């Protein structure tokens, strides 16, 4: 339990120095990084913790879903459109949006129906997340357990803490990756796999400096 | 010492000790089973000893062809001698598989005797053979054995001289291992021998960085 | 004195109005301007202190480094690109980083090597700042002193306080000047010297509001 103890590796490595007074551990992914001083209030700290974990889970899902179709298309899978920031336009295409390019799957043709279904279902599930519903009741805002851990991988509290650290670390990495995806898609104009393939060959000029001159005023 | 701070796991007593172990693999919590106090230094020094010969022989044919006292048919690239047949091949009196089997059998004999001596100090000193038990005496530690044939020169009279020599050996091993790693990196990037890379930085100091390809 | 006593200049002048309880005196050049209440928490307020100090020092250095090259170019020495936001093409030109137009000086040719060099150097520098180092042990993050005040000009507490007040106000001036520089670069697309030259000639004709007509969407 190196992370949870009063001596943890911190975000500077061995040469860390000052650690915030309130950050005594007791939380997954505690690296003593509060340079902005935003979570000084305890309730604000709890709200920011909730935001962090929800964002981490959403970003892990987003990174997986932004990488998988592109990797499949590169590997040889047929798609109507595979670029992560272009996949939304398939609903406005004549062929329609078909899962894995198969007309026998989903075969969605209207955007309004998708929007209405998403609004209704996500409203229901977020209301459940805030007030408890069919899958259980609110015990901890972030870690409900029970029906959402059916296999019981977090029965042991020590293993529970270790899994918390693992999940938060993977999630923060995924969040950083999603920010990278957004900025690279708006700068280069090609998918993450295209950028990686460009960096694979001739990395000297396949970087941000190549496009550093595209936003000069004039 | 050693840039990053030490954790007293090693105090400098071991031959060739510097303390640059930021992770600390011999940490008893992180050490066990395969990890043995005797085994890791032995493995390090053997990888270094073979790196000596590897670094020397990766350039010896090319430098000998350069100076002009070896047959020019031996100027083959080090990777074309038969280590990786797909890249190329070099002429020989027998097939590479035959010499491979020969060398594997002989190295099997030698390595087996060495491993027996490491496991049991009386190997080839009290075993059964045609009079080589008395010619392969096990002296001192297994990693630095010596013997009637090993100590023919008799160098290393004083313990201070021994420690000086051994720290020199480990430093040379580390530099040779880094050199050989650079050898593979240059071979996989430029596709040419390291000696030609020397010819290039000597000829064109600003020839290239990495590969630019 | 005036800065530290109740008789403060304040930010509005005649309209002192209501003043935050924690922002009333006993601080370096406080004017009571907290209309959004970011720094109510003492920790938060301290963190804002160091953030403001560091942004101010970097703003001072950046403003000086942006002002000097164009002034020297107008002086007469050759400059390939004295414009502050055009310095990127210096490494993208074939000649390279000719310091003061001399190929015999610096004369860089690549960006990866120098960028990595600084990333390592400034990481070590900032790490030393936050967690001490061989240079010295920091007694307060905002104002360490010692090696960085080797002459001890601010040994007297009164001159120390006055110099700190001057440093804060000049840092805020550097803030505002850098913001002006950025907006000038985005809107006008030219350096500050051209802007001041244009404002000198026919000030009514050369106005900011000639560039407001082209911001219409469509
Ligand atoms: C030794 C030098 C060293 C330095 C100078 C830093 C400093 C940094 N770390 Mg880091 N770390 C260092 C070593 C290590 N870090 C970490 C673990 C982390 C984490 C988890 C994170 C950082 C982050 C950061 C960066 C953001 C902080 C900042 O903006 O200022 C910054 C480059 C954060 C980051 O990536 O923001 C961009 C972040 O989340 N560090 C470990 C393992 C314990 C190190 C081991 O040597
Ligand atoms: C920290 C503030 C910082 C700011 C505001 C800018 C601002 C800019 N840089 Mg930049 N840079 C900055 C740090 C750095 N730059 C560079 C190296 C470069 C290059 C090579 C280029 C820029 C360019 C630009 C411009 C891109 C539009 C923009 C004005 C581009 C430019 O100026 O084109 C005219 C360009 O080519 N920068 C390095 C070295 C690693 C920095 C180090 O911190
Ligand atoms: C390719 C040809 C090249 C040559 C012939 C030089 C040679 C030189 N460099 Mg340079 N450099 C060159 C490329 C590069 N330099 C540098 C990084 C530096 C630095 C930091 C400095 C020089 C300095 C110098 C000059 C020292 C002479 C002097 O001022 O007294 C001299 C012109 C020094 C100087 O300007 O004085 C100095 O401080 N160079 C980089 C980045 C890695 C280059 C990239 O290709
Ligand atoms: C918006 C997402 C988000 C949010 C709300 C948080 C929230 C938190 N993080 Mg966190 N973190 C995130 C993303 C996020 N993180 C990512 C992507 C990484 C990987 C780099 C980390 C890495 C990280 C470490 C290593 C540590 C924290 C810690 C913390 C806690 C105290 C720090 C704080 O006040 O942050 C509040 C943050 C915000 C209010 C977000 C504001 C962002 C604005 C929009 C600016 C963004 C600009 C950038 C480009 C707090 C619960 C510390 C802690 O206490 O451990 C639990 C700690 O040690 N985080
Ligand atoms: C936050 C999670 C998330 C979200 C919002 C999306 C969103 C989307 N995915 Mg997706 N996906 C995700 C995670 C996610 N993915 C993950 C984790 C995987 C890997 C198991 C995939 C694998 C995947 C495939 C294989 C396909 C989609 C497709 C789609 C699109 C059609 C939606 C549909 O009919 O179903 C839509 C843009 C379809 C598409 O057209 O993509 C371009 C499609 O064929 N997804
Ligand atoms: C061939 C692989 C190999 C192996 C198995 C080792 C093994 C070892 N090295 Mg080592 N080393 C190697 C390559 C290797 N080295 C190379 C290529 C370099 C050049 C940078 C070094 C430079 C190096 C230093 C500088 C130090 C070690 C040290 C050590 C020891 C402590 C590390 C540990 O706990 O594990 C251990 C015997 C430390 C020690 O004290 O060893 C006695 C130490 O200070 N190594
Ligand atoms: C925030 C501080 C800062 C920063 C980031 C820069 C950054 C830069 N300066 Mg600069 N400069 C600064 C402060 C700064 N300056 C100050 C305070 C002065 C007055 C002495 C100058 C005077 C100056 C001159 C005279 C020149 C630069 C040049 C340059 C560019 C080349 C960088 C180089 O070779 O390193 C130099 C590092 C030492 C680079 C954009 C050169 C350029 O590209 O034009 C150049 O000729 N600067
Ligand atoms: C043995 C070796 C080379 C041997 C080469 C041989 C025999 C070559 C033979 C031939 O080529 C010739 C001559 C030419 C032809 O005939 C073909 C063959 C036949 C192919 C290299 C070893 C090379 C060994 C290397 C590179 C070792 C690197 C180790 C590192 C970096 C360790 C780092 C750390 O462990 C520390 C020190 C401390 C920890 O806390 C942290 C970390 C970071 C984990
Ligand atoms: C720590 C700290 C401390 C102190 O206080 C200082 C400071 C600085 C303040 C801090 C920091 C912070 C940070 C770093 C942050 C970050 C953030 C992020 C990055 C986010 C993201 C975030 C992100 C996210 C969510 C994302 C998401 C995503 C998604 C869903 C996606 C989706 C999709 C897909 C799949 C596919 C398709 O085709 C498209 C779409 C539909 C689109
Ligand atoms: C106080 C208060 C109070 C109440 O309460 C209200 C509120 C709101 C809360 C608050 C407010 C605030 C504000 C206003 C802020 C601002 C800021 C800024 C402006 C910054 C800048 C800032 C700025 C800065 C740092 C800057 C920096 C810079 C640098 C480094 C560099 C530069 C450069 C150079 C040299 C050269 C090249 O070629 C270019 C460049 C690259 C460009
Ligand atoms: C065409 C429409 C047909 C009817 C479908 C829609 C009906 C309206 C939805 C009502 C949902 C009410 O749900 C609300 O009360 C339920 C009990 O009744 C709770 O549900 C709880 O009890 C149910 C049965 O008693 C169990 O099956 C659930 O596992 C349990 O969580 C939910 O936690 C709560 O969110």
């Amino acid at each position: 339990s190196i992370w949870y103890g009063a001596d943890r590796p911190k975000y500077l490595g061995p040469f860390s120095g000052e650690t915030p007074s309130y950050l005594t551990g007791e939380f997954a992914g505690d690296y003593g990084w509060d340079t902005a001083g935003l979570s000084s209030d305890p309730e604000t700290f709890a709200r920011n913790r909730e935001l962090e974990v929800i964002h981490a889970r959403w970003a892990m899902l987003g990174a997986l879903g932004c990488l998988t179709p592109e990797l499949l298309a590169k590997s040889g899978v047929k798609f109507g459109e595979a670029v992560w920031f272009k996949a939304g336009a398939q609903i406005f295409s004549e062929g329609g949006l078909d899962y894995l390019g198969n007309p026998s799957l989903v075969h969605a043709q209207s955007i309004l129906a998708i929007w209405a279904s998403q609004v209704v279902l996500m409203g229901a599930v977020e209301g459940y997340r805030v007030a408890g519903g069919p899958l259980g009741e609110i015990t901890d805002p972030i870690y409900p357990g029970g029906s959402f851990d059916p296999l019981g991988l977090a029965d042991d509290p020590d293993t529970f803490a270790e899994l918390k650290v693992k999940e938060i670390k993977n999630g923060r990495l995924a969040m950083f990756s999603m920010f990278g995806f957004f900025v690279q898609a708006i700068v280069t104009g090609k998918g993450p796999l295209e950028n990686l393939n460009d960096h694979l060959a001739d990395p000297v000029a396949n970087n941000a400096w190549a496009y550093a001159t595209n936003f000069v005023p004039g | 010492f050693a840039s990053k701070q030490s954790l007293s796991y090693l105090d400098g007593t071991l031959p060739g000790d510097y303390g640059f172990d930021p992770l600390g693999l011999m940490d008893p919590e992180g050490a066990g089973g395969f990890i043995d106090p005797q085994w890791l230094p032995y493995a390090e020094i053997i990888n270094g000893r073979f790196a000596m010969l590897g670094a020397a022989g990766a350039i010896a044919p090319e430098v000998l062809g350069r100076i002009g006292l070896i047959p020019q048919e031996t100027a083959i690239p080090w990777f074309q001698s038969g280590v990786i047949p797909p890249v190329g091949n070099y002429s020989y009196w027998a097939d590479p598989y035959t010499l491979f089997v020969l060398e594997m059998a002989l190295m099997g004999f030698a390595e087996h005797r060495r491993a027996q001596d490491y496991y049991k100090p009386g190997s080839m000193g009290k075993q059964y053979f045609l009079g080589l038990e008395k010619f392969l005496g096990g002296s001192g530690n297994p990693a630095y054995p010596g013997g009637p044939i090993f100590n023919f020169l008799g160098f290393g009279k004083n313990e201070k001289e021994l420690q000086e020599l051994k720290v020199k050996e480990v430093k040379n091993g580390r530099l040779a291992m880094m050199a050989v790693l650079g050898y593979f990196t240059q071979a996989i990037f430029t596709g040419v021998g390291p000696f030609q890379n020397l010819l290039d930085h000597l000829a064109d100091p600003v020839h290239n960085n990495v590969l630019t390809n």
